[PDB]
């Protein structure tokens, strides 16, 4: 998880916001799976009582 | 009515500017002289006229 946090201060001071009273925090990651042998996975589909 | 005020969402709000002024002067040249002849200095009764 790549986390990037900018607290209010000179870090967020900008021509659009000279005073810099906004901040944010973000998080991102990569995912994907590879299936080698599909035969070994099993499944049984059914209904369930209330 | 002309005070500088802000809100929590600060932005392009209050701008100020500065000015400078320049001054000048000049220079001029002076002088005067006098001339004499040798007999005037040699034969005058006053020894020390120079």
């Amino acid at each position: 998880f790549t986390v990037m946090t900018k607290m209010p201060g000179k870090e967020t001071a900008d021509r659009n916001d000279p005073y810099g009273e906004t901040g944010f925090s973000s998080i991102k990651w990569y995912y994907g799976i590879l299936v080698k042998r599909p035969e070994r996975l099993a499944l049984i589909k059914t209904v369930a009582p209330l | 009515s002309k005070l500088p005020l802000l809100t929590e969402n600060g932005g392009r709000v209050n701008r100020v500017g500065f000015t400078r002024i320049a001054r000048e002067g000049s220079i001029h040249k002076f002088g005067f002289f006098y001339e004499f002849t040798q007999e005037s200095i040699d034969f005058d009764s006053d020894d020390g006229l120079m």
